This record gives structure tokens, sequence and C-alpha cells, in this order.
């Protein structure tokens, strides 16, 4: 139709169709978890193989000592905001010589990913990002999309077949706050667990860890440090 | 008819159409076969030459990125031309500033990083009016030890033990995940190779109809001279 | 200093109806004489001339860059430029390098198209033009050339006295100037011709 | 200023404007580059000749440097653009390499900017393809050619513009070792396959020839029509004997 | 301080430069060409500061030989000589001025031999004869004492060699050898070196 | 937006064509009748007047033929002040090339030049091309006497004699049939010129108000260029009307 | 061509129609009456009075914040009539020239020249593709010295005008021929007798008898140079002296 | 808000040859109020008509003829506000010349140039011709000039002329009324005649504008000028 085109054009119900395809591709991508104790922010990423020959895509990028991301959506698009917020963190610690506060730099993530929603011949970022840190405030869960809007979360879960991952953290929410790190690791992998197919069970191969914590600079285990948090999973419920 | 939507427009699907349309590009080339074993790195293209006054030496669709990190490429090589530049000069600068071999991984992310920087609006003079149509795969050898790469037009780059692109990438992908194991040889991987580009390829095979490099820990980048080729050939 | 790096001297005077131009033919580089040929009087027209010294290779560079905005405006409009509208012209010129000059002090001669009135004119090295009755001078012996000038010009003469005129004051006049002269030449604009003459001079 | 982007992708994998530019040079006059062991021939279609031209102004056949020269089919006024840069980039390349470029450095060159036309803002792809020939420093006569893409490749011989699918025909029953042994041999088997597709026999043929270390050299109508009897008796000659 | 020298004869422009090279005391090279061929009858000798010279002369060369690439014809030595003017006036007030003097020597079909003068500032003159350098100064007067207009080629190579020995006789400076050539409707001919091989 | 106001004048068609270039073609057809013709002492334009009317005052120089420089003029035919434009930037690139070289431009590398420009326009910018034709006579120290034709496209060529504009194509039929190549005088030029124009001009009767003829000749080491007197194209017509009534009466 | 022909986009932007007209502008021209109101603006012998309809259709929207009537310098008053923020975005360019004018010229700009000045840049949207023309019509009065009174008219085309009398917005054409028939009788107008004139044409032809909250006035005098608002009183005062009557 | 404007043309060429935005920009013209021109032998006029939709308009508020020197008037026919940005344009290029060469423009040059400037609209990026003709009168070396510029920038020098509405039937009564060695009086008199053949109603030394241009210079007559013209009449 004539209004689903050009981010610059107001639909007559008061929507704008781009930014609404570009959350479908967020949509499309793998699902992630991200969830949060008194102390700790964990990220747990199922990965995808392209093929059987394939190594799993990344999922889990470092931004600073304190903040780490997961993504779905275009990989590429994930890069410059990965790049942006890396440059954001290095200019906070060399002006004001402290770890730039991660809710700030998520008020920059999107304000920075609002401005293509407005001019023409441009087009929003078709990445979601789930956004684990720790600061003065403790840990912090965020979630910004394709939109530039963002949220501040108990536990949220982004890509493919999240909803019953989002189900799932729905009904251990009141359990997160005070787990330990394994603890909270394992409602991680449960969550993510919950968005697979009946064959495809969680494996070293396909999840990826990024932890956060008080004493802990954000750390990714990939896949022989993800063992320990896989030993101890109980088989699926179904 | 095309100049209806922008080159940045998302589909209803959440795909950028200009994306989608490159990739559909890509199937209209040669297939390039990667391998990486613990030996090395092989790559194997298909030259695909039309006429017999064509001089096959001039088709260059395999090239050296750096002495340790070699490029097979499919789809439009015209394209290809900016983006294998710019793999040389990331590999020169980073030695220049570091004095110290790029990886593999990290030439490749610098690669990638190109692929969706285009656009209309919002560009300086000259930048580029749509994505490449190519899909490449870089075989090198660094401290990790020999590494193979697929890097696609919408900038995902991913790690591969064996991968084919171009026109028949799907039978001949097949083909290599029955063929290839982990422990496989450089000699067995060229061999297995050259048998499957020989099954996919609609012309026979011979020294003249491929190009074949390898890359191994202590030796450089090697494109397999004719000679080499009728010795690897002759029992297929 | 810069402007008498060359040296060189230009001298324009009015007649009863027509001008005189005349200009030293030395080219030199400080105390070294090169050639003894160069050209510092140049046609803009039939009856309208432009001498100038200064740094000779301004001399060139201002002859060129005029030549230049003349063809285009004879070409623009279908008529030959007044004297008047050539000295603005030069102004103009000059003054757009107001400060990044050109180091020559232009000197017009000419005749009114369709009028034939005697114009004489200088202008400084920026451009600020002045119009007199009797003679303009220009280049490194201006005042031996207002010695004589001043002593010898005599209103209303024919074009011979005015070349008789023209000729003792320049020769007299670059004679006391170590970095002009190597020969003379003077170019007579009447009417209905133009005599150009170089005058027997001292060559040391 | 004008920043819209004209090649893009249709939803085939196709780049349409690369496709018409193709087009455009299938329209052009046809032009044939034989290679040889000591020369290199260049010849060119006379679409039409309309008796009043001046010829000297309408040569299809330039050379770019000492050693290199092109010919072209398609847009004349884009092939003139095209020409002057390459050019341009010749000399440059004698000034900053103390050496002349090779054939393949200037094709190199000119296919990165017809690729570059291919995939900017606010411009349409150029619409000739180009015949390189030339000598290497090593005296290898080598000739390429590139098309409105930015593909290049080098060829034995070939031929480009209109009817060049029967000229190329033509040139691979032809071309031979022993078909290019000689200058003239090499000359015939041009004006041959030039033959095969122009009118009028040979009248509507530009000829040029380079020798190695020798500039340049055009054809006269004298010399071509020479050649062009020369290669009718020929075929009179093999015809009767052999039949 | 280098030296350059200009004869032109009725049919032909002889020219000569010295061949040394020199960095502070020492004589870096002893077979060292100013001389910058422009085209087939087109010779440019530059003196001056070091890299300006080489790199205004080779800008004009590319530029010259480019003008031939183009229209198929060469330049005319006085148009050559305009536009090397006209470049080095416009570097002159530029960011990135040439401290160069220049002689132009040429042969046009039409006009016959030329000779042409151009100092640092880009001031244009035609000359019979002319030199660079501080070795003019003790040669310029030779040639305006034995100079005639009709002067052959042979008498022309035995006046410069005059004012070569006046030079080893009287110049401060060490300028054992020169390079001379000579150019006429056939083009550029390489003379012999003239030479004083200290024993 | 832009997009879908944009008139995608520099894209190629599906045939592998040009459209707006085409479409200027068309334009210059419309336009009025401009002749070159070149001869052993000289070359002439001779084009048709299409400013025609008692009202019109009389023109300063010519209507449709403008001097470029000392040794060069040009005839157009098509859009009048996009000519006039055109006329201006050739104005220009010959005074540089006078700066620069301090020579006159040689006659192909202004028309070189001004091509460049009008391909420039045909292949990026997103603007309209040029709707001007040109016809230029010229004299150089290269190739003497020269006549070129230039089109919106930006090609260019040399030419013995050509035409453009309203019936070009009959008057290029009548310039082959009758131009003798090598023995063309510019007596028997300007006779060939106004035969041609009495033929293309077939609605309207050749009067001396309705042509501009301008010749480019050489005297004493100058070029003259100059358009003919009213009294002269009359006297042309005259002893064109004679030539013509003695070939009937011998037929 | 043929009446009300279109061809193309010219119906879209400012580009013209196969009769020569640019029917975006004459879109503008009806945003104008969008707005749904009307103002009057009379010329008398020693003063200028702008008279404008004010609707405050409900008690929670603060009444002193809405004014269609503006000052752009201290002697230079303005109605506005049509799309507000429009109106707004033309006052705030109208001032900013007012105060260059004074900056570069050294005296107060004309009346007559910042109706020009503004009118020009409205021009300038008529003849550019990719903006779109202001919905809204301004009037201008002053006093210059020479001339006395002025009132100024400027629209969306870019045309203005001085007038003797002037209307803008939804029945400027009924409060035009009214004032007509004033100003062909002509009588000399006072300083009572224009505001009078001014607000029995808004009244009679807005079919109301109004209220002083229902109406804004401006006036410039002779004798006061100023721009000046009529506060309630005032208003109230000139009504009940036409009601009388 | 983007500053940008467009950079492709509005105008561009039909299949017919033709550019059909300047074909309408010449309809706006032809719809225009009627104007006038006529070169005597010793001066110019250029009367148009002014017939305001309403007695509330002031008169001498705007003019439509225009002085751009002191030897050069300007009248247009078409659309007002495109006119005023041509009148602005004129006397800016008038002042630069005057600034280059000081002496003031001759009147073809100013001619030229401003036609220019309309071939630039119509060739440039996202704007649309100018919707108005130029009369153009001026007075240089004892000689009077009148030229006539179109929205295409095509130019064109008459002994007499009309634009506007009903301009055939104008150009057709000055054709059969002018005549050469005519006085400026007598030229004033025919132009206000040709005026009042297309003029709707009672013609006032109001309704209409006169400008005169002579060796004094240009300048606008005054209403009661006209009306002593009209009297005549």
């Amino acid at each position: 139709n004539q209004y689903d085109n050009d981010v610059t054009v107001w639909s007559p119900q008061g929507r704008i169709h781009q930014i609404e395809y570009a959350m479908e591709a967020v949509k499309q991508g793998s699902a992630t978890v991200g969830l949060k104790s008194k102390t700790h922010a964990v990220l747990v990423a199922l990965k995808r193989a392209q093929s059987e020959l394939a190594a799993h895509q990344k999922k889990i990028l470092h931004v600073d000592n304190h903040i780490g991301i997961s993504i779905a959506g275009l990989t590429a698009d994930a890069r410059l905001l990965c790049n942006f917020m890396r440059q954001e963190c290095l200019d906070s610690r060399f002006v004001f010589d402290r770890p730039l506060p991660v809710s700030r730099l998520v008020s920059l993530i999107g304000s920075k990913t609002q401005i293509p929603t407005q001019r023409y011949g441009r087009r929003p970022y078709g990445v979601g990002l789930l956004i684990a840190g720790y600061d003065d405030m403790g840990p912090h869960i965020f979630q910004t999309c394709p939109s530039a809007n963002y949220f501040d979360c108990r536990a949220m879960s982004i890509g493919a077949r999240s909803q019953s991952a989002r189900t799932y953290l729905e009904r251990h929410m009141s359990e997160f706050m005070e787990c330990n790190l394994n603890e909270l690791v394992k409602h991680g992998l449960r969550a993510l667990r919950e968005t697979l197919p009946a064959e495809q069970d969680l494996t070293t191969k396909n999840v990826s860890i990024g932890i956060v914590g008080k004493d802990l600079e954000f750390t990714i285990y990939d896949d022989d440090d993800v063992s320990p948090f896989l030993e101890g999973l109980e088989e699926r419920p179904q | 008819s095309e100049y209806d939507r922008g080159v940045n427009t998302f589909s209803p699907e959440g795909r950028l159409f200009q994306v989608e349309y490159a990739i559909e590009a890509i199937k209209l080339g040669s297939t390039a076969i990667g391998i990486q074993t613990s030996e090395g790195v092989c790559l194997a293209v298909e030259k695909r030459i039309t006429s017999p006054l064509m001089e096959p030496s001039s088709i260059e669709k395999i090239v050296e990125i750096d002495a340790h990190i070699g490029c097979a490429m499919s789809g439009l090589i015209a394209d290809a031309k900016t983006l294998i530049d710019k793999a040389r000069v990331e590999t020169q600068n980073h030695w220049f500033t570091y004095n110290e071999t790029m990886t593999v991984e990290s030439v490749t992310q610098a690669v990638s990083n190109l692929a969706l920087q285009f656009g209309e609006e919002d560009a300086d003079p000259g930048a580029m009016s749509r994505p490449f149509g190519v899909a490449l795969l870089f075989g090198g050898v660094d401290e990790k030890g020999p590494q193979l790469f697929h890097m696609d037009p919408s900038g995902t780059f991913v790690q591969c033990d064996a991968r084919a692109i171009g026109s028949a990438s799907e039978g001949a992908q097949s083909s290599l995940q029955e063929v290839y194991h982990k422990s496989m040889t450089l000699k067995e991987a060229i061999k297995s190779s050259l048998i499957i580009l020989k099954q996919v390829m609609e012309e026979k095979l011979n020294a003249t109809n491929i190009e074949l490099a390898t890359v191994q820990p202590g030796q450089n980048f090697h494109m397999f001279t004719k000679e080499e080729l009728e010795e690897v050939i002759k029992d297929i | 200093s810069i402007m008498s790096y060359n040296g060189g001297a230009v001298m324009a005077m009015k007649g009863k109806n027509c001008v005189a131009i005349a200009a030293d033919r030395r080219f030199g580089i400080q105390a070294q004489m090169v050639t003894t040929d160069f050209q510092k009087i140049f046609p803009m027209g039939d009856r309208l001339y432009i001498g100038l010294a200064g740094l000779a290779t301004d001399v060139q560079t201002v002859a060129q860059r005029l030549k230049f905005r003349l063809n285009l405006y004879e070409l623009k409009e279908g008529r030959q430029i007044k004297p008047y509208t050539l000295m603005s012209m030069v102004a103009n010129l000059l003054y757009e390098k107001r400060f990044g000059p050109y180091y020559t002090e232009p000197v017009i001669a000419g005749l009114d198209p369709k009028t034939f009135k005697p114009f004489i004119c200088s202008l400084d090295l920026i451009g600020c033009p002045m119009v007199t009755d009797d003679f303009v001078v220009s280049g490194t012996c201006t005042e031996q050339m207002y010695g004589m000038c001043e002593s010898l010009w005599e209103p209303n003469m024919d074009p011979e006295h005015l070349f008789e005129t023209i000729s003792q004051a320049m020769l007299n006049a670059v004679d006391r100037d170590a970095v002009s002269g190597m020969g003379v030449i003077v170019h007579i604009i009447e009417k209905d011709k133009i005599t150009t003459r170089t005058l027997k001079a001292r060559m040391d | 200023s004008y920043d819209r982007a004209i090649t893009v992708f249709s939803p085939d994998g196709h780049l349409f404007q690369v496709e018409y530019a193709q087009e455009a040079v299938k329209k052009g006059s046809t032009a044939v580059g034989v290679r040889g062991k000591d020369i290199v021939v260049l010849g060119v279609e006379k679409k039409s000749v309309a008796k009043l031209q001046d010829e000297r102004t309408v040569r299809k056949i330039c050379a770019l440097d000492d050693n290199v020269c092109m010919a072209f089919a398609g847009l004349t006024a884009d092939a003139r653009i095209v020409i002057n840069r390459a050019r341009v980039e010749c000399q440059s390349h004698r000034l900053t390499v103390e050496d002349p470029v090779t054939v393949e450095y200037i094709t190199r060159y000119i296919a990165s900017l017809k690729q570059r036309y291919t995939q900017s803002n606010g411009r349409r792809p150029f619409g000739i393809s180009a015949l390189i020939v030339g000598f290497d420093f090593d005296g290898t006569p080598r000739l390429y050619q590139t098309d409105p893409s930015g593909t290049y490749h080098a060829w034995k011989a070939n031929a480009i513009g209109r009817g060049a699918k029967s000229v190329r025909e033509f040139l691979e029953k032809n071309y031979t070792d022993e078909a290019i042994e000689t200058d003239d041999l090499t000359i015939k088997l041009v004006i041959k396959a030039l033959l095969e597709v122009v009118q009028s026999g040979g009248k509507n043929i530009e000829l040029a020839v380079m020798r190695r270390d020798q500039p340049l050299k055009i054809l006269n109508p004298e010399e071509i029509e020479k050649y062009v009897a020369e290669i009718e008796k020929e075929k009179e000659e093999n015809e009767k004997k052999k039949q | 301080m280098e030296y350059l020298i200009g004869i032109q004869g009725p049919d032909y422009v002889l020219v000569a430069s010295d061949r040394v090279a020199a960095s502070n005391i020492v004589q870096m090279k002893d077979d060292h060409d100013k001389m910058f061929k422009m085209s087939e009858k087109i010779l440019l000798l530059c003196v001056g500061e070091a890299g300006d010279t080489v790199q205004f002369a080779e800008y004009i060369q590319k530029n010259v030989q480019l003008y031939k690439m183009r229209n198929g014809y060469e330049l005319s030595p006085t148009a050559a000589a305009n536009f090397t003017r006209r470049n080095l006036a416009d570097y002159l007030r530029s960011r990135t001025p040439y401290h160069v003097n220049l002689l132009l020597a040429g042969y046009d079909e039409h006009e016959g031999p030329a000779l042409y003068y151009m100092d640092y500032l880009a001031a244009l003159a035609k000359a019979p004869f002319a030199a660079h350098g501080y070795g003019a100064f003790l040669t310029l007067s030779i040639l305006d004492r034995y100079y005639t207009p009709t002067i052959s080629r042979e008498k022309a190579v035995e006046l410069l060699r005059k004012c070569l020995e006046e030079l080893q006789k009287r110049f401060i400076l060490n300028l054992p050898t020169f390079s001379v050539r000579i150019i006429d409707r056939n083009g550029i001919h390489d003379l012999d070196n003239i030479s004083f091989p200290k024993q | 937006m832009s997009r879908r106001y944009d008139s995608r004048t520099t894209i190629f068609s599906p045939e592998g064509r040009l459209y707006q270039v085409e479409y200027a073609m068309e334009a210059i057809g419309h336009a009025g009748t401009c002749l070159g013709i070149l001869a052993n002492d000289g070359v002439l334009l001779a084009a048709e007047r299409r400013n025609i009317h008692k009202l019109l005052d009389e023109v300063f120089f010519s209507e449709k033929i403008y001097k470029l420089n000392e040794d060069m003029a040009c005839s157009v035919a098509g859009i009048t002040s996009d000519a006039n434009v055109l006329t201006n930037e050739l104005r220009l690139i010959a005074q540089r090339y006078l700066l620069q070289y301090q020579e006159p431009i040689p006659c192909e590398q202004l028309v070189t030049a001004l091509c460049d420009i009008k391909q420039a326009y045909t292949q990026f910018g997103g603007k309209r091309p040029f709707g001007v034709s040109l016809l230029y006579i010229g004299w150089d120290k290269h190739y003497g006497f020269q006549l070129y034709q230039s089109d919106p496209s930006g090609n260019y060529g040399g030419w013995k004699a050509t035409c453009i504009g309203n019936n070009s194509a009959a008057a290029v039929s009548m310039l082959k049939q009758d131009y003798k190549e090598g023995e063309m005088t510019l007596k028997s030029a300007l006779a060939l010129a106004i035969k041609v124009l009495n033929k293309t001009m077939d609605v309207s009767k050749l009067s001396a108000e309705k042509v501009e003829i301008a010749t480019l000749t050489r005297e004493n080491g100058k070029t003259v260029i100059r358009v003919l007197k009213q009294k002269e194209v009359e006297q042309l017509i005259k002893k064109h009307e004679e030539e013509e009534a003695k070939a009937e009466r011998e037929k | 061509m043929s009446r009300g022909s279109s061809a193309g986009f010219d119906r879209h932007i400012t580009i013209f129609s196969p009769e020569g007209r640019l029917y975006q502008v004459e879109y503008a021209f009806k945003a104008i009456n969008q707005g749904g109101l009307t103002s009057v603006a009379v010329r008398g012998k020693d003063c200028a009075v702008i008279v404008t309809q004010k609707k405050v259709p409900d008690k929670l929207l603060d009444s002193s914040t809405v004014t269609h009537l503006f000052k752009i310098t201290e002697n230079i008053g303005c109605v506005m009539t049509g799309m507000t923020a429009d109106s707004r975005s033309q006052v705030q360019r109208a001032r900013y020239e007012a105060a260059n004018w004074k900056y570069k010229y050294g005296y107060e700009i004309p009346v007559d020249m910042l109706c020009k000045r503004i009118a020009d840049i409205s021009q300038v949207y008529t003849q550019n593709a990719e903006m779109r023309p202001l919905g809204c019509c301004m009037i201008l009065i002053g006093i210059d010295e020479e001339q006395g009174p002025q009132v100024y008219k400027c629209d969306p085309a870019g045309y203005y005008c001085g007038f003797k009398a002037t209307a803008a917005g939804v029945k400027q054409t009924e409060s035009t021929s009214f004032l007509e028939k004033k100003v062909k009788k002509k009588f000399d107008w006072t300083f009572e007798q224009t505001v009078e004139t001014a607000i029995t044409c808004l009244s009679t032809v807005l079919s109301i008898d109004f209220k002083p909250s229902e109406i804004e006035v401006g006036v410039v005098t002779v004798e006061n140079p100023k721009f000046r608002i009529l506060t309630e009183a005032e208003i109230d005062a000139h009504l009940v002296a036409l009601a009388e009557r | 808000m983007a500053e940008r404007g467009y950079s492709f043309s509005l105008t561009t060429f039909s299949p017919s040859g033709k550019l059909v935005q300047i074909e309408y920009a010449l309809a706006a013209v032809a719809g225009g109020a009627p104007s006038v021109g006529i070169k005597a032998a010793n001066g110019v006029v250029l009367a148009t008509e002014k017939k305001q939709k309403s007695i509330l308009y002031d008169e001498r508020s705007v003019h439509k003829v225009e002085p751009i020197t002191k030897h050069i008037g300007l009248v247009y026919s078409g659309m007002g506000p495109d006119y005023r940005v041509l009148v602005h344009r004129a006397r800016k290029l008038a002042q630069q010349y005057y600034l280059v060469y000081q002496e003031p423009i001759p009147t073809a040059q100013l001619v030229q140039r401003v036609a220019s400037v309309m071939q630039e609209y119509t060739q440039s990026g996202g704007v649309r011709p100018f919707g108005v003709s130029l009369l153009i009168c001026g007075w240089n070396e004892g000689r009077p000039y009148l030229f006539q510029s179109d929205p295409s920038g095509a130019y064109f020098a008459w002994k007499a002329t009309a634009m506007g509405k009903n301009y055939v039937n104008g150009k057709t009564f000055l054709e059969k009324r002018y005549n050469e060695d005519l006085e400026l009086e007598d030229a004033i008199h025919t132009a206000i005649l040709t005026l009042k053949e297309s003029f709707e109603g009672q013609m006032t030394e109001d309704n209409i504008e006169v400008g005169i241009c002579n060796e004094a210079g240009f300048r606008r007559l005054t209403p009661t000028e006209v009306k002593d013209y009209l009297a005549a009449i």
C-alpha cells in the first residue's frame, strides 16, 4: 500500500509501518533471555547455526567492563550500535574517569535510534538489544527496540518464540531476586529452553552466557565454560 | 517499478528488499568451496569460462588478501574488487599500527562492516547506492589456527568448517556435509573439494576450469599451478 | 622595493586630438639586464592602449587577465570598450586583490570610440584611478618624468609636437634612472592611424 | 547534490540499469580485436558513411598512451569521457612510477571506473564496452575487454557491439596460431571477421595496427582495399582449386 | 649554484647545463641531468630549490604529454612556455610556491627555434641567448661579445666552450662537466659532454 | 518526497536508450533550419530566421549566429535560452584557453569541451539536458577551415556540409547530391546554400529578411567573420532565381 | 487548457497546471478558512484598527493566551488568520525582520516594507516544491510619518497590498462588501467611527451581538503611534455605544 | 525540518520535444492583465492596466511599472510576486554592473542577465519557471530600447508589442496603428488606445499605470499626467 514504504509517512490510523516491519526484523531472530538478581545480571543467548558445518553466530557482545549486550535482528545494525555504545563508554571513562551509568547509555541509544525514524530516506535500526549492566544502582536489564523505545525490566526475552520464555519468566520472576548466580543462570537457561523445538535441547554448542555482577566484570561463556551451568539441569518437564 | 521503494525499505517480514535481492543475485555466481582442516584451509572455485578465446588465467576468483589470508568470491566479481581492496588495506593498516598480522576474523569483520553502508539520503557524494552482490569465503591461518569465514551481502559473517557458495551451493553443501569430518587432512580436503566441484560443474573439470589455493601454518597463501592441479586431478 | 625589482617606466601624454604612450624596453632582474625588448604597452582596442610598470610577472599576468575580461566584454556587448570603462575594469581587477595586490601601476591612453576625445589615466597598485588632462607617469623614475613633463608639456599639441615632447621627456628621464632604459618605444594614437616608433637611446 | 540511487537490484537479483547499458552497447557498431604474435589489430565497422563527414573526427580507435590503444562500442560521448580519464591515468602513472602502464593496469582502472558508476548515487552506468590492446615492457601482446558492469577479461580475439555473436563464432572457428603467423595474416583475419557483418565489402571498415615498440598505425583506405582484394583473391583460389 | 645556458641559432637551439648535484660542501652526484624533454622538440632546463625543481618540471612534462595524447598534435614551444609561466605564476601566490629558474628551448616547424628565460617570479622573456646561475654573471658578457644572430652550430658550440672555460677559470665553484643538447627540425640531439677532467 | 516526483532524466530505458536526449533531439528537429558549408577559401553558415514579424525591432548583430572568439563562430537550433547558456560557456572556454596558452583555441578542442559539458548533463545530476544542436565554423593553424556539429547528447562530428533543424534530412540529401568535395569556393558554396534553403523553406519564399548568412575567411593572416548585408542576400537570391529560370528555359 | 484541467503532479506540488494555475496555493487559501475565524481591519484619518473574532469554547483554556493579535514592534501591530502554528511562525519571522531592519538601517521599518518582506518570503514557498506554503494571512497596521495610518495585507500567494479596509477569514467576502458600502459613502472617520465600523462589520457578517470577551481589538493612532490592545473595559464601552445606536 | 530542496528538474522534455511547464507558464502570462510597450523615435512608453478588484484597495500602495535604474523601466504580465522577485534581481544585477564598470548598464545587457535568471529557473532543481513576461524599456546612447523577456528565458527586441489578455488583438491593433517617426506623446496615445481596446469598463487615471523612458531617464507617470492624456483621448 501507499503508507508502508517510507518511515516519514504516517498511516491514517496513526501508525508508522516501516517501524513495525523493523520490529518484525527483531522478531525473526533467535531467542535470548535476560534476567537479574539483587547482585547479578545474566544474558543467555540461544545461538543458531546456518548449516551443520558452521559455527553458531555470536549473540553476546562486550560493551564495557560493566555492560554487555545480546542482539536479535540484523547483525550489522547490531554491530553499528555496539560500536556506538563502546565509544560512549570510552568517552565517559576518558572525561569523567567513571563507568557510564547503564540507564544513561540506554538513553543515548534511544536518542540515536529515534533520529532515522523521522528523516526521509532513512530506516530504523532493525535490531533489538538486551542490555545487562551493573553500576551504583545495582544490576540492570534493559530492552531496546527498533522503534527507539526502551524498557527497564526485571526479566525479558526477545527473538523467535520468545513468548514461552516470557511466560516462564512471568512465573518465576518472584524467585529471581533472591537467587544465587548458578540458580539465576539456570532460571535463564530454562526460560531459553522453553523457546526450543521439541527435538532440540540446550547444548554447549548452542548456548552462550554473559554475566555481570558486583565484583564480576562482564564475562562471556561460550562452549566449555557453559558446561558447569548446564550440569544440573532437570529434563524438560513436558 | 524498481524506483517505488527506497533502497533502505523493510519488507513486512522484516527484511531489507535490496539485501534479499543481492542474496538472490549471488545464486547466479559460480560455485566456490572452502574447507577448513587442522592442517590448513583449501579454497576452490569454478572459473566458468564462456568462450575458447578467453584466457582463463585472467579470471581471478581467488585472491590473496595477505600472505596468511586468501579470499574466494562468488556473485558479481566487479563488486568484490572494492571489498577485497578494503581487506588488503585493513590488513596493511593493522600491520603498520601493531606490527603483527591481523586475524582472519577481524579482517572479515572489517569487510562485513561495509555491507550495509548504502543509502540515498544522509550520505556523502559518491557513497554506495546499493548493497554488494558478492559472497566471500575468507581462508586464513592465524594464532588460533586455520579458519574459514563466510560473509554475505547482509553483512553477516560466520565461522565455517566447510561451505559452498554460488549457483550449486545447496547440493555442494549437502555433499560437503557427508564428506567433511573434523580430522580430515588437507590432501583429503583438496580431493573432496575437487570431487564436489566436478559433480556440480556443468563443464568437465580440468586444470584450466578451476582455481585452487591453500593457506597452511608456516606456508603463505599458495595458488595451485596448473601442473599441481593436474597432479591432483589425475586421480578423481 | 618590490615594485623596483625589475625596473621600468611608462608615460602617457595628451595632445590636441591625439594621445601618446611611451615605455622603456629593458627587462632585468635587479642590476642585471636580461633582455632589451620586453613589452610593456598592450593594445586593448583600435585606439586604446595600456602600459604596465612594476613586477614583470605581474605586468604579464595583469595584461593577460585584462585581455581575458576585455574579450569577454566585447563579445557580450557588440562594441569596443571606452577608455573610461577600461579604467573602471582595470580598477575592479586590481581591487579584487586589495590584500594580495598585483605589483603593477597601469597607465591608460586612448581615444573615445565614436568621439575620438583623448583620454589618459593612471592607477595605483590597488586600483585607485587618477584621470588627468596633461600627462600621467608610472614606474621607477616618476620624479624625473614629472620634472620633464611639467617643464615641457603644453596644451593642444599637434601629434608631431606631442611625439617630440613625450620622446624628450622619456629619454632624459630614463637617462637619469639606473634600472630603466635600453630603448624607448612611443605610440602616437590619432583617429585615422597609429604610429609606432623606437627611439635612439643610450644602452648603458 | 542529486543523490538518487539509479542502479538498484531487481527482485530476481538483476541490476536493470547495467543490463540496459549493455543493450546500449549491443546497438553500437561492431569492433573486433585480434591479438597476434608480433601485432595487435583493431577493426571497427562504420554503420553508415555519410560521404560528407570528416573521417578524422569520428574515429572509434584511439591511443591511450604510446603502448596502449582502445576501440569501443556503445555511446560515443561516454567513450570520450572514459578515454580522457584513462589518458590522465596513464600520464599520472608515468609520473609516479617511472615506467609506462601495462595494458592490464589501465584496463583495471577503466573497469573500476565503470563499476563505480554502477554503484554510486545520482549517476547511471557508462554505456560502452572497450577493447584495449597493447604491449607490455616485456613485449607481450595484450588484449582485454571491459563491459559496463565493470568486469574485464583477457582475450586472444574478441568482438563487441552489434553482431558480435556471429563475429565471435567466426573468430572461434578461425583464430589459430597459423592464422596469426604473420602480421598480414592477422590483419586479414580481422578484416574477414568484420566482413561477416558489414555491408559494402570493406568501405565501412576502419582498421588500426599496433606493432611492438611502434606507435599506433591507422590503415588508409588504399591498404584496406588491397587487403580486401587479397582476401577475395584467396576466396576465389580456395573455391576453384578445391572445387 | 647550478648553471644553465642557451644559445639560439638561425635554425637550432643549443643548451647546456652543469651535471653537479651538491649538498653542503660535497658533490653528491657528478652526472646529474637538469634537462627535461616535454616533447620531441622541447627541452625544459630547471634549477633552483631542491624538490621544487623536479616536482614542477615533471608536472609540466605530464601536462604537455597529456596535451599531445588528447589532441594528436604537440604544443608549440611558445604555447608551452606560456603554459609554464601561467602555472608558475599561479603557484607563486599559492600555498605551494615553486622556487625554480627555467630555460625553455624549442623548435617549431613554422616559427623556427625559440629560447625562453623564466625567473622564479614567473616573468617570461624571449632571448637569443640566456643563462641562469651565478655563472651567468661570468658568461653573459662573453655571449654579448661574440654572439651573432647568424652563428652556425659549430661556432655556437665553440662559443659555449669559451663560456665554460671562463667558468673553469674564474668561478669559485667546481663545475667540471656539462651536458649539451641541440634542438632543430630533426628533434633533440645529445652532443658530447664538455668536460674538464682534473688531473 | 523526492522519489515520487523525480522525473529520472539521466537513466537508461529498457531498450538501452536515453529518453530525455531523444526528446531534446525532437525539439531540435522542430527549430529553425541552420546550414553549414565548407569551401576551399572559407566556410559559411546560413540560418533561417524564425523571429519574423513586422513589429520586431531590427536585430543588433544576428539572431542565430554568435561569434565565439577571434577565429570561430556558431549557429544554434533548439531552445534559445539554453543556446544562450551554451554560447556563454563556449566564450568562457575559448578565453580560458587563450589565457592559459596565449594562443587561440583550436576549433575541435572548443567543441569537445562544450560536448563534455553536455554529456555531463546526460549522465548525472538529475537535470534535464540542453535542447540545443550547434554548428561551429572556424579556422585554426592545425586543420585550416573547419565545420563541426554537436547534439544534445554530447556527440559531435566534423563535416564538409551539414544541416540541423527543420527539414534537415532533405537538406542533407541535397548536400549529398550537390556538394563537390575539394572544389567548392565561397561563391559556389553560397549558391549551394541559397538553393538548399530554397528547398528546405518550402512554405516561405526566400527573402533576405528570412535568412541570415555569415562567412568566415582569411585575409592577411587575420580571420574575418562577416554577416552578409540584406542587399547581398537579395543579390544571391536574385542570382539563384536567374539560374533556376535559365535551367528551366534550357529544359 | 480545459477549465479545471490537471496534468502530472500539479495538484500535489507548486508546478503549473495546463491553465497556468498553482493549485497548492489555492489549497493554502482554503487552509486559511480552515481556522474558522474572521478579522477586519479599517483605516481612519488618524488611526488604524484591527478587530478579530475571539473564540474560547472551554473554560479550561486560559483566555489570556488565546490571541490572534500580536505586536511586531512598538509601533506595528498585526492580526493573523488561518492555521495557528503557521501564523505564529510568520509572526516570529516578522519580528525578526523588523528588528534586523532597525539594526541594519538605523530607523524603524515602514509597514509596507515589512509586508513586502513577508510576501517575498512566502513567494519563495510558492515557487519551491519541497515545502508547503503557510496556511495563514497577515494584516499589519502602523503609522507612517509621511502617509498616516497604514493597513497592509499579505497572503499565502506572496501577494500583498495596502488597503483602506480589508478582511480575512471565513466571512471575508461579506465583510468586504459591507466595507465597500461603508467606504463608498465616504465621511471623515474619527477613531471612534473607525472602531465602530470595524466592530459593526464583524457583528453584521457573523450575525451575532458581541460581548467584550468575544472580540479582540488593537489600534494605532497618530496621537499615540504605539500599538495597543484594548482591554475588555474599553471594548465594552465601545460595544455599549454601538448598541445604543 | 530539513532545508534541502529537490535536486531534480521539474521541467523536462515531453515525447514530442516540448517543455510543457514553460508552455503552462506562458498560459499563466496570457491570463494576466494587458501590458503594452511602444518604442517611439525619442522614447518608449510602457502602459499596463491595474484594475483593482475593489475600491478598498489602495491604488498607490503597489506599482506594476517599476524603475530598475535611472534609465531602465519594467512592466509585466502574469503573476505579481514572481514579478517582484525578478524586479529585485534586475535591480541587483544593474547595481553589480555599475559597480564593475562605473557606467549604467545598457538595456540589452540587463535584459540578457534577467533572461539568464529565468532560464536558470527553467532548468534548475526543485523549482517551477517564473510565470511572468517582462517588458523592459531603456534609453542608451541616444537611443530607445524595448525588449520582451519570456518565462523560458528567451528575449526579443520589439518596436511595439502587447502581453496578457487579448494580446493577439492588441498586436494586430499595434501593427495597424504603429509607424516609425512617431513621437513620445503620440506613442503614449497609441499605448492607451491599445489598452482601451481590451479594457472592460471605464478607464480612469487610477485604472492604468504608465511609465516613459526618454533621454531624461525612466519615470512613472503621475495619475494627473495620465488624466491629462486620457482627456486628450
